[PDB]
């Protein structure tokens, strides 16, 4: 349930 | 309010808003503001 990583942006 | 310079608000898969930060290129689930 981690945020999307900033790479996933 | 307006997030804070460098920063921006998206929807996750999960739905979720997260916070985008530009300026250390990381995110969280926290608001900024």
């Amino acid at each position: 349930e981690a945020p999307p990583s900033y790479a996933e942006v | 309010g307006f997030l804070p310079k460098g920063w921006e608000v998206r929807h996750a898969p999960n739905g979720r808003p997260f916070f985008i930060d530009h300026n250390t290129k990381t995110t969280t689930w926290e608001d900024p503001r």
